RNA sequence: GAGGUAAAAUGGCUGAGAAGCAUUGGACUGUAAAUCUAAAGACAGGGGUUAGGCCUCUUUUUACCA
């Protein structure tokens, strides 16, 4: 139906689609695909009316919520107060979805300063949703109260969620009215924020930031929309990006995590024998740094048309003739001879590089995570492995991300695909795209409305603003 | 051998009784099974053949019994062997506290009085009706075997009339074998354990199970054709005389 | 109060919560730390209290629809000759250990279910031909594991016929015939070897940290098998680890004299496509 | 002790009976010497004093053993122990093949009615009876001596019927011994071997004198005496149960 | 009456020797503890007051079994009463299929000598003592009580030497009654069921806890005062020969 | 049927044991002597034919025992049934008061080991032996058959040590069967009376000729071809185990 | 004896998208205890989420890349 109805048409249709409408009452499903098809909110308040009239005039709970969501989809804010009404009358209290629907509806009316009171009636048995503190946020920016609005915000990060980014670019859209230092040093948090939690505006959120900067006055910000050189550099300047590094501190801090947490969590059986850590530490330490460190077992098993020593010593070989000082980690089965693998080669290998066996049923890739960092920064490693699962077991998300930096920074993968062909790896950038600052300077990465992406590629755009 | 032999077996329409009288007309031995009217005594008996044949009776009449051994003289002219399997069986506990039942002295009655008064009516009158037999090689004129049960030596929970008849028979087992030793019988006893006859195969087949598995080894019920193995075995062997012998596959009944 | 009428507007929408809540699983609800936690307690409730309901009706519906040689008293004496033989067991049975010292390693929910599953054990193990003698090992006794068996198993608890002890199997038995089995043992079972003691881990993995039981063999320095389950079956889905009812009825059937088709007939369908 | 203890001595007016009255009476206990009206009884209770009363009752009926218990229950209260020592004996052949006779179904049928079926009567009657009493701090409500005779075990020519009913009474006293454990009652049995009292001295005084000399040792005929010092030990002893003792001197029967 | 009595208790440093002496010298008899050296005897003797002596001795020797003969006729002049209680247990399955264990024959060899052979030694060496009484009225000069067990009717799996011995014992109690009644002295058995004695230490604590339970009644496992009880009545029945006793609370084991 | 089957009779040179050898083949099966050396069982063994083997062997011995079962693997390749018949007697009294003559225990001791020991150790070995073989239809693997006098239950004077063997084997019979019962193996036990052997005509003539008098019937005594026809009897017999049978012909024996 | 990618996961077993067969503690059961009673019921484990849907990260399994 398109158009409101009698009650008799109510009847016949209820009569006619009671067949179709199969495990659950007529007027709810008819309610349902009302609101999954956006219908006009008097088709719903006829529906309502009849259900009433019929059920002396008592309407279900879920039928109203329904209603609700209608009205509050339409804007339509003065049928929002009168189901409020309803629902404060009827029930003490409220269910979350009818919490939100009306805290999401009241935003805009005047009475705007009880959607905070329901946020609080939620708050007692369950922690408000992300979407809730949203609406709360712009239901006080749009009537000029910003000490809520970030009160508001700074419970949100109290509560370990994640903002939208529509809050967010709220919070940058409305800047624009106020001048004021607080307002704008708060802003510059919130990008911050984004730069320490790895998050990249939107493309009307990158407007709002270059506007809101804009608008400052005294110092004339000048905003563009660019790319960064291969050589890290910006188009917009020529400055150059952050480094991908880790800073010293961090490098450090991720050595001490990595050991006491990946290698010997607090177990150090699981992984390996302790006798094996002590070697391999006493085995790192004789040696000075390396500037590669193989992994056996995933370079070997690549291709699985060569035998496992000949792609390891091949890799091994061309990596050689580079002058670098190699260190092939691997297991105790790599040494005795096989089909797969022959002494000869793996005495080739022992004598261009600088080999480490474990214990066949130890776990390799902890030792290369170590070996590597303990060489130091301009140390890589060579594998295809993504290394998620070592990531995962790691104490917070802080360190999970440093780690994934420090891994796009020092990883090299095979991209060659047939032995035959030259020995090449994947490219490694050398800047890191991430919201940062120099001095006056502001460099924020950004997303594209009209693309996709995904986690494992990073935003190529960039907005730049000089003071 | 029982090749010529005449046997007389009380019960011999079912169970152990009918698989005697089978085995022992298979090897030759002519047959009388002494059995109620009411039984199926007559189609067991025409399924054996002529060397067969069905006197009805009960064991706790005297002028049955009278009327199946002038039967068997009539058809055969002479008994040799006597083999009492008839009884019934009887489950009462001795008296329920938490109840407050006690057992029935007819209950009582009627297991002694078929079970032993039965079997020691048809030793008398088969003995009276073998001592007209002239002496065998060996000084040997019949031979009587009875029935018991491990119940004799150790009874469940509720046998107590079936034990007591059981270990009657057992008792006056050795006393018959010494009053009838100078005449010549033998007189054994045969105490089964548990044995695939109507008593058990009736049973759920959950029981059946359990009481397969308690039997130590073999783990199953017995098979009355080897009692009849038993039974011919005593017959054939002229130095077994008042003892007992346990057919019961080394089970010991639990309490 | 305003719990108690949160979760009565969630029945009315049409959600998975339970009718009737009471104040001690309340008090479980407000200790969930998220609401994704909330939300499955409050759908293991709602479950809980479908499957009493439903039994409770089909209790309705059950009660609304000679010449003898043993009285009717079956269940008893099976009882009994299950302990006759228990005992026997306990005299000269093969040893077999479960290890409890991965309470630690477990929340409640999975130690609940270790304790249901051990229960079954025990019980299929009673009824065998030839039963094992069970050893409950590192099984503390202020632990959870010994509350929980001390609640399901009652007053029979003491009376039980197996062995249990707050020390471990390798003080009780000699080292080298300890065999731990753990489907990460790299070794496989061939045959099942009735002069060495086998330890199976009390324990549901519920845990995205793995091989447990092979750091807890490694530590102790032990032989370790897995069962062969890719060998003579054609394995489509589910883990290897298997439920410890399971196991021990595939031992046991092992252990009578049983080829590995019979055997490994206990192994779910489900998880496998057919024999080879 | 048996100090307190109330006794019911089933045949007691003469023989084993009367000796454990006499005893038991002597020890502090009481009596009540459950026999025939003809038994000669009221005298004897006279005789051992006012913790004596003499029911007469024949144990083949259920009403005369009722009225007996009710009596006993009636004089003290209460029911602790049961002697179980009336009985008959018969001598007969089963079959005289020189004289040409045979035995009696009479005689076995009665010899069984009084020996056998009395001692279920009166065992299941006394143990309604001890039903009722509290438990003891052991758990005890009662203890039930039955007697029988070496003839269970050897019997000899002429005692068939005899042989057969005191086996029936040794079969069944452990299915009994386990039907009254729940409830506390022991049952226990004791097969006496040549006493000296009338059964025995009806016997041709030649025949007592030989069968004192066959005694190993002593090498004489039984004290009833010893017989109330056995029961009494039975009694004062909880771990008895379902057990036949022998009080014989050590004798074997010959045939 | 045991009083002024003399016996000779074997084993009697512990359990069911202790108990007997403990009962025997609070009746004002005499006892001699024999038994090993590294036992407890000296202290139980000096314990239980001057009329108990311990004698360190070995039954299955010749040498120490006379020394302490000697030593008990020096310290009281003369022997009454020799009680068979010492023995041990073992527990081993003929032959495991799935172990590959067969028994051994040391252990065999050794459990019957010291259950069987020292038996005998003590009963042999003991009869030359007893024969030296002048008889008391009636011609009784000692009386032999042998400690049998209940694995000697139905013994249970792993348990087929005690069982052998014990069955030895109760083969001969009556060979030697028969032997020893021309000088009057006799010899009797008692066969225990589960007493609660060091001797149980062996079995897990749930395996005795479940095989209590198993007792028709008591429900528990025996003490060691009742079989001293027991022992002390077959002293003072002068009609009790050559009989074997079960003081087992009518229990019958199961594999 | 025993055809095709190997039995290992020990002392199968004289008497008993030669008679089942014989028995067994000619009804088809295959025998392995187990004798002394001195005994003289090469020439049995070459009178019985080629299915016939001789071992010098002592029961008392392991390594005879294991050196015998090896002879017999090697020549049938397989071992089905042991017939266990060796033993010695000794007939001396416990103690003559009046001649002042004590038992020795050397004779005891040897008499002990030979007849029990031996008896045990010949068991446990043939028990490996037999756990070799795959079970038949019914899971039989082997049966094993002892020979225990009708002493181990009333034994005359003098028989105190060879009463105390019997007794022994007697007693175990049942525990060795429960153990064996898994493996899926047999135990039985014959008790012959008297029986015509050298064992028995050794004593005073006229003696044999009174104990010949007094077995009710036969009068004879036993013969043992009759023995071997039990022994048959019971090897064909699925369900016989755990049990002792007596073929004494109905003698109880006197002091 | 290493990886990448995509579909899958019922912790007693089958299912349906409901339900049956089992499991634990009690009941000395008169032969439908073929019962009666209590106990245990989380569709891999964590976080989120729509008007209704379903996404996401780990662990495991399978099949491809080969
Ligand atoms: N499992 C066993 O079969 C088992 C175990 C122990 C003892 N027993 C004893 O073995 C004997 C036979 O057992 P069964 O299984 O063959 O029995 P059954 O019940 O199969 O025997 C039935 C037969 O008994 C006959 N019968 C019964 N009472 C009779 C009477 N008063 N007069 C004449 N005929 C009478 C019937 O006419 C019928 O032919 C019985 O004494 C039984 O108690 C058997
Ligand atoms: N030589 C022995 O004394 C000897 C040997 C073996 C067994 N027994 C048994 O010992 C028990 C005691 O016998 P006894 O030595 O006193 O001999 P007894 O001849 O003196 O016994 C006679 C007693 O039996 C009673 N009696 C008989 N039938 C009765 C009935 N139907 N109802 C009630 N009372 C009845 C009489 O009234 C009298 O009290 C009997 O069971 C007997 O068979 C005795
Ligand atoms: N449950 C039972 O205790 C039980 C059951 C049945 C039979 N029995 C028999 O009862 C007897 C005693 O039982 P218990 O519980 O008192 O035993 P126990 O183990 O307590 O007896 C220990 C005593 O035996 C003595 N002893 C052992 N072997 C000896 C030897 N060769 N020479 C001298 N002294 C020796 C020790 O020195 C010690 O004093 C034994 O024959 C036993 O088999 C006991
Ligand atoms: N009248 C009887 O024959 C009679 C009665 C009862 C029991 N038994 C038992 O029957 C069995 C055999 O009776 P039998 O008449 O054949 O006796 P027997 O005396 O004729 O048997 C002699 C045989 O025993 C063998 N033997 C003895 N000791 C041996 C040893 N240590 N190792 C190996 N072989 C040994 C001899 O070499 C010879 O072959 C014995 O156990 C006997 O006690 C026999
Ligand atoms: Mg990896
Ligand atoms: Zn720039």
């Amino acid at each position: 139906p398109t158009q409101p109805l009698n009650s008799e048409e109510w009847d016949k249709l209820k009569e006619d689609l009671k067949e179709n409408t199969g495990k659950t009452s007529f007027e709810s499903w008819i309610i349902s695909q009302m609101a999954g098809c956006h219908s006009s909110i008097d088709v719903a308040k006829s529906l309502l009316a009849w259900v009433a009239a019929k059920n002396n005039g008592i309407v279900s709970y879920d039928l109203l919520v329904k209603y609700l969501y209608l009205c509050v989809f339409h804007m339509q804010t003065s049928e929002v107060i009168d189901v409020f009404e309803i629902m404060k009358a009827r029930y003490k209290t409220l269910e979350p979805r009818g919490y939100s629907l009306l805290i999401r509806g009241l935003i805009h009316s005047d009475r705007w300063r009880e959607a905070l009171l329901l946020l609080e009636d939620i708050k007692k048995v369950i922690t408000p949703s992300k979407k809730n503190y949203n609406d709360c946020i712009q239901g006080a920016l749009l009537h000029q109260d910003v000490n809520t609005a970030w009160n508001l915000y700074q419970e949100l990060l109290g509560h370990d969620i994640v903002p939208m980014l529509e809050t967010l670019k709220a919070f940058f859209d409305f800047g624009k009215d106020i001048k004021d230092d607080n307002y704008s040093n708060k802003l510059l948090d919130i990008l911050s924020y984004l730069r320490n939690n790895q998050l990249y505006p939107g493309e009307s959120f990158a407007h709002s930031i270059k506007t809101w900067f804009e608008s400052v006055p005294g110092k004339q910000w000048k905003g563009q929309f660019t790319t960064v050189r291969k050589s890290g550099q910006c188009s917009g300047c020529g400055k150059t990006i952050e480094s991908i590094q880790l800073s010293p501190e961090e490098y450090e801090c991720l050595k001490g995590k990595i050991m006491r947490d990946v290698i010997d969590g607090g177990d150090q059986y699981r992984k390996t024998t302790p006798q094996e850590l002590k070697r391999f530490e006493n085995f790192i330490k004789s040696r000075p740094p390396f500037d590669v460190v193989i992994d056996g077992l995933n370079v070997a098993k690549m291709f699985p048309k060569v035998r496992e020593s000949q792609l390891l010593l091949n890799v091994v070989s061309q990596l050689a003739k580079r002058n670098l000082r190699l260190l092939v980690l691997g297991r105790k089965h790599m040494l005795r001879r096989s089909s797969q693998w022959s002494r000869d080669e793996m005495e080739e290998v022992q004598k261009q590089a600088s080999c480490f066996f474990a214990d066949d049923i130890s776990e390799d890739d902890p030792f290369l995570l170590y070996a590597t960092l303990h060489s130091g920064n301009h140390c890589r490693f060579i594998t295809r492995d993504l290394m998620r699962d070592h990531k995962a077991c790691l104490p917070d998300a802080k360190t999970q991300r440093l780690f994934f930096k420090w891994q796009q920074g020092h990883q090299l993968a095979i991209v060659n695909r047939f032995p035959g062909s030259k020995l090449t790896f994947q490219r490694i950038l050398s800047y890191d795209t991430v919201v940062q600052t120099t001095g006056d300077s502001w460099h924020i990465p950004y997303d594209e409305d009209l693309v996709e992406r995904c986690s494992c590629e990073v935003p190529t755009k960039w907005l730049c603003l000089h003071q | 051998s029982v090749k010529g032999l005449v046997a007389v077996i009380t019960g011999g329409a079912s169970g152990l009784g009918l698989a005697t009288a089978e085995r022992l007309v298979g090897q030759g031995a002519s047959a009388v099974l002494l059995d109620l009217p009411n039984s199926g005594g007559e189609a067991q008996a025409k399924k054996l053949g002529n060397n067969c044949v069905f006197a009805p009776a009960d064991v706790t009449s005297e002028k049955d019994v009278q009327t199946a051994l002038a039967l068997a003289k009539g058809k055969f002219g002479r008994v040799d062997v006597a083999v009492n399997c008839a009884g019934i069986a009887v489950a009462s506990k001795t008296y329920n506290l938490k109840k407050g039942q006690t057992h029935t002295l007819e209950d009582f009655q009627r297991v002694l009085d078929v079970n032993l008064m039965g079997t020691f009516n048809v030793i008398r009158l088969v003995a009276g009706e073998m001592g007209q037999n002239e002496p065998d090689q060996g000084g040997q004129r019949g031979v009587i075997i009875n029935t018991a049960s491990v119940a004799a030596f150790e009874g469940q929970v509720g046998q107590a009339a079936y034990s007591a008849s059981k270990g009657g028979i057992v008792g006056m087992t050795l006393p018959i074998a010494r009053d009838l030793a100078p005449i010549g019988i033998r007189v054994m006893t045969i105490a089964p354990g548990l044995f695939g006859t109507p008593l058990l195969t009736s049973l759920p087949e959950k029981v059946c199970n359990f009481l397969a598995s308690q039997v130590p080894f073999p783990s199953r019920l017995g098979d009355p054709a080897e009692y009849a193995h038993l039974v011919q075995a005593i017959i054939e062997n002229p130095f077994l005389n008042g003892e007992v012998i346990r057919l019961d596959g080394a089970i010991r009944m639990q309490p | 109060a305003a719990t108690r009428e949160f979760i009565e507007m969630w029945r009315l929408l049409g959600r998975e919560v339970p009718e009737h809540i009471t104040e001690e699983e309340l008090k479980t609800l407000m200790e969930c730390v998220s609401n994704t936690a909330k939300k499955k307690y409050l759908k293991y409730l709602y479950t809980k209290e479908k499957v009493k309901k439903a039994r409770q009706i089909k209790k309705e519906m059950k009660a609304a629809a000679k010449n003898f040689l043993f009285l009717r008293l079956w269940d008893r004496n099976m009882d009994i000759a299950m302990g006759w033989k228990g005992a026997q067991a306990m005299q000269f049975g093969q040893p077999l250990v479960f290890d409890m010292a991965y309470e630690n390693y477990m929340k409640r929910k999975e130690l609940q279910n270790t304790v249901s599953q051990l229960l079954e054990s025990e019980g299929w193990n009673r009824r065998n031909v030839d039963p094992f003698h069970i050893y409950f090992c590192n099984l503390k006794i202020d632990g959870a594991l010994h509350r929980e068996l001390v609640k399901r198993y009652q007053e029979k608890w003491d009376k039980l016929l197996l062995t249990s002890t707050e020390k471990s199997h390798v003080d009780l038995f000699p080292k080298d015939s300890i065999i731990y089995l753990t489907a990460d043992s790299p070794n496989v079972m061939t045959t099942f070897r009735h002069d060495k003691v086998y330890v199976i881990g009390s324990f549901v993995d519920k845990s995205m940290q793995p091989g447990t039981s092979l750091a807890k063999a490694k530590r102790l320095n032990l032989a370790t098998e897995c069962l062969p389950l890719d060998k003579y079956l054609q394995w489509e889905i589910g883990n290897k680890n298997l439920t410890l009812d399971q196991m021990i009825r595939i031992l046991l059937c092992l252990k009578n004299n049983g080829n590995w088709q019979e055997a490994l007939q206990f192994v779910p369908k489900r998880k496998h496509t057919g024999f080879l």
